[PDB]
RNA sequence: CCGGGUGGGGGGGAGGCGCCGGUGAAAUACCACCCUGGCGCGGCUGGGGGCCUAACCCUCGGAUGGGGGGACAGCGCUUGGC
RNA sequence: UAAGAGGAGGUAUAGGGAGCGACGCUUGCCCGGUGCCGGAAGGUCAAGGGGAGGGGUGCAAGCCCCGAACCGAAGCCCCGGU
């Protein structure tokens, strides 16, 4: 795995299909679409100190790895 | 020809002029005596009332307001100044 | 800028022709709309209901906030004040009820509608029959006193110095647009010229 | 259907309607007969739509 | 420049940053308003309503136990029997309908009005066009109309004042002199508080006890806050 | 909207108006909570414009040295239109 | 499939796409429609920012759902070009 994270591991993965919104006025709404689809987290790129690596997710920057900086 | 049949109290309530006015190109007269024509006429009524007033065959006045029939029509334009002043006149 | 009346499905069938078409009204303060065009729309009928000459029967109307009223076919009972109040230098002043005629008591028709946190004006005419002094003696005070209103007319000249958006209805059309210039925005006939690209 | 139209007849007391025909052109004037409802007294309903 | 008054010394005493109290305020208000003779307190509240939707207009008044002095001029409208009661209870100007006559004429001289239910459709009839919302008018459940104006003139002596909220909610209510005692007239702001918070009606949004303020009518004063 | 009010600095060497008098629909001072009012104070802004550099982008015969770019772009979820 | 590779270790007298096909004489008239480019200023329209007012229960403070005055792009309409 190479979308892994370091302190997690997320790459998942959907479907989608769109229609109507006109519901609770009218018919109902159309289903017309049917397509799998794929959902990414982000790639980051880090450098702190020594200068070492990293990768990880948007939200665990200020949450995750400044706890491994304060050793 | 829908509405033919109505009363005079509920009625177009400023289209009266206009019935009016149509009642006095009927009849056999010579000398008009007309206060405000285009009193609640708007301005495609008042452009079919402006039409006709330089092409009569006798002579008629109107006693109204200025500036769109005033210098279209108009031929002398009296005017009381003071009191009891009425010999002042305006447009030759 | 908070509501005053929610108006709904408003229908009028005098003359066997629709006077007013299906609607959702809606009036709020710091506006200034003004009214326009045709000939039998009935547009001083529909400034009736708002007012509460009529019922309607069918419609579930609010209102919250207390409004004036300019009629167009009439007169007016005494209101004389003693060591008189504005109307010194404001249009008449007392007269006798016997010459009252023409351009000398639209000023007083108005003279009653200047009054007691009027929230509002449901106008018809204000300029009937009087000149050029009594329509600098209007428009350099119906400017002054803030709120919403409605005022109605026929020629653009003080409905340019007030009015910011107008109104007008063609059996029932509450097309809305910015003042001034609506005799210079109706050249959407002229987006007809389909018809001739067309056929 | 015009000019003819479905219009529906309600009371001077209460409820729901009654279902009938008009012209609205060579009548205007917001027509009005009698019947009887089912609460018994044989009463005069008005055009209501 | 700095015009300099004789209320330079007394507002170096009320500095207006702090809000003061009944009592705090009320004993330096004693030794405050101590130049020439007596002081006529009337305290004032000025309520947060919209007085022109007659739902929210309120006034009213309760009973007030205590020794008073020269204030509102009260027109009591009664007959015979109750006439007697107010004379004997000590009214400013007692009358009836010849006194409703002679308001209609020319004289006026009160600020208040009791009358007493037996000639109240004459009081409501007569006396809209000259009482008007000026702050006199008959109102049925403000302590206005009632069989109980032998008492209150007898109270006046000592407590009944009666609210008016003008213009903007302005209302009064005679709470003391150049140093009355503390209690007593304590006790008659306080009980201006129980009526004035029993006819408040269902239209608070905010502060509805908005603003609170011991003006009198034309002279010298400064203001007072009611909560303490 | 004539007069004048509103605000400061004066030329210094018992003083003026306010009381009284006056006048009439009110009468002279002056403290007034909170409301309408137009200028200011601590500031305040959806949006628009400047340069700076401890995120990152691209390149420098030994490269946290140096010199650029600059919070653009690139990238992740998401709305509308070809 | 994100990295990467051909363009090219080339830099507008170079590189992609479309059409007529040496040489001689020449290639006229239309911008109404369609495509492409340049648009001052304006007309409609999406998520999002907002909270006027109204609805359900509860001893009450409160907890739940609609909501719309105004502000918010590309594309289209309108005005000129080829
Ligand atoms: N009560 C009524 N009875 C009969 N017809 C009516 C009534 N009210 C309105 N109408 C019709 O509806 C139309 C509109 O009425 P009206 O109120 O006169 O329009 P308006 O907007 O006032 N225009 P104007 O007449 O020029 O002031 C008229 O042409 C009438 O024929
Ligand atoms: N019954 C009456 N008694 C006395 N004077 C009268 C009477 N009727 C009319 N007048 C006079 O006529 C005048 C009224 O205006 P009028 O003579 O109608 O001119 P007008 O231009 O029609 N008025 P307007 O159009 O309203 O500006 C007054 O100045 C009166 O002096």
């Amino acid at each position: 795995m190479k979308e892994g994270i370091h302190p997690k591991l997320v790459p998942a993965r959907i479907i989608c299909g769109c229609g109507n919104v006109i519901e609770t006025y009218s018919t109902k709404p159309e289903i017309y679409v049917e397509v799998c689809s794929k959902c990414h987290p982000f790639y980051t790129g880090q450098q702190r100190f020594v200068d070492t690596e990293g990768r990880v997710e948007r939200f665990q920057r200020r949450y995750g790895d400044s706890y491994r900086k304060g050793r | 020809a829908n509405d033919i049949q109505k009363n005079l109290s509920d009625l177009s309530g400023g289209e009266i002029i206009k019935l009016l006015l149509s009642k006095m190109l009927l009849g056999k007269y010579n000398i008009l005596l007309m206060d405000e024509p285009g009193n609640y006429l708007d301005l495609k009524s008042i452009a079919a009332l402006e039409t006709m007033m330089k092409s009569y065959a006798g002579t008629i006045i109107f006693v109204s307001h200025d500036k769109q029939l005033v210098d279209n029509i108009a031929d002398i334009i009296y005017e009381i100044k003071d009191h009891k002043i009425i010999k002042t006149f305006e447009r030759d | 800028m908070s509501l005053i009346i929610k108006a709904r499905n408003i229908r009028l069938d005098y003359a066997g022709r629709d006077v007013l078409d299906i609607d959702e009204l809606e009036i709020h303060s710091y506006d200034r709309i003004g009214l326009v065009g045709d000939n039998g729309a009935g547009k001083s009928s529909l400034l009736k209901v708002l007012n509460g000459e009529i019922v309607l029967a069918e419609a579930t109307l609010q209102r919250f906030g207390d409004f004036a009223h300019i009629s167009q076919l009439g007169g007016i009972e005494i209101e004389t004040v003693e060591d008189r109040a504005m109307l010194s230098r404001l249009g008449v002043s007392n007269v006798q009820n016997d010459t009252m005629s023409g351009g000398e008591e639209t000023r007083a028709k108005i003279a009653a509608a200047f009054s007691q946190q009027v929230h509002g004006i449901l106008a018809d005419e204000p300029t009937s029959h009087l000149d050029l002094n009594g329509i600098d003696l209007l428009i350099g005070q119906l400017k002054a006193f803030d709120g919403a209103l409605l005022v109605i007319s026929h020629d653009r000249y003080f409905l340019d110095m007030v009015v910011d958006k107008i109104w007008e209805l063609k059996d029932g059309k509450i097309t809305e647009y910015w003042g001034g210039y609506s005799d210079y925005l109706r050249q959407k006939e002229e987006e007809r010229q389909h018809q001739a690209v067309e056929y | 259907v015009r000019l003819k139209l479905l219009l529906e007849c309600t009371e001077c007391k209460r409820r729901n309607y009654a279902t009938e025909k008009n012209k609205r052109n060579t009548p205007n004037k917001l027509e009005l007969r009698k019947y009887c409802p089912w609460c018994r007294k044989h009463t005069v309903h008005r055009e209501v739509k | 420049p700095k015009h300099g008054k004789r209320y330079r010394a007394l507002l170096e005493k009320v500095d207006p940053n702090k809000i003061y109290t009944i009592d705090e305020a009320a004993h330096l208000v004693k030794e405050l308003a101590t130049a020439k003779f007596d002081e006529t307190v009337e305290v004032h509240a000025k309520l947060g309503i919209d007085p022109r939707r007659s739902d929210q207009n309120v006034r009213g008044t309760v009973s007030l136990p205590h020794g008073l002095g020269k204030q509102v001029r009260v027109l009591a409208i009664a007959k015979g029997e109750k006439i007697k009661e107010a004379e004997e209870a000590g009214a400013d100007y007692v009358g009836g309908e010849e006194i409703i006559q002679k308001i209609l004429d020319g004289w006026m001289d009160f600020d208040a009005v009791v009358a007493t239910p037996d000639v109240m459709g004459a009081v409501g009839s007569k006396l809209g066009r000259i009482l008007g919302p000026r702050g006199l008018l008959p109102n049925p459940k403000a302590g206005t109309v009632g069989f109980n104006i032998g008492e209150i003139i007898r109270e006046i002596k000592a407590g009944r004042i009666e609210f008016r909220n003008d213009k903007t909610g302005a209302i009064h209510a005679p709470v003391g002199k150049a140093s009355f005692p503390p209690e007593k007239l304590a006790d008659n702001i306080r009980a201006f508080i129980r009526a004035l918070e029993a006819h408040k009606p269902e239209g608070a949004k905010g502060t509805f006890l908005r603003s609170v303020y011991v003006t009198t009518t034309m002279g010298p004063s400064v203001r007072i806050n009611p909560h303490s």
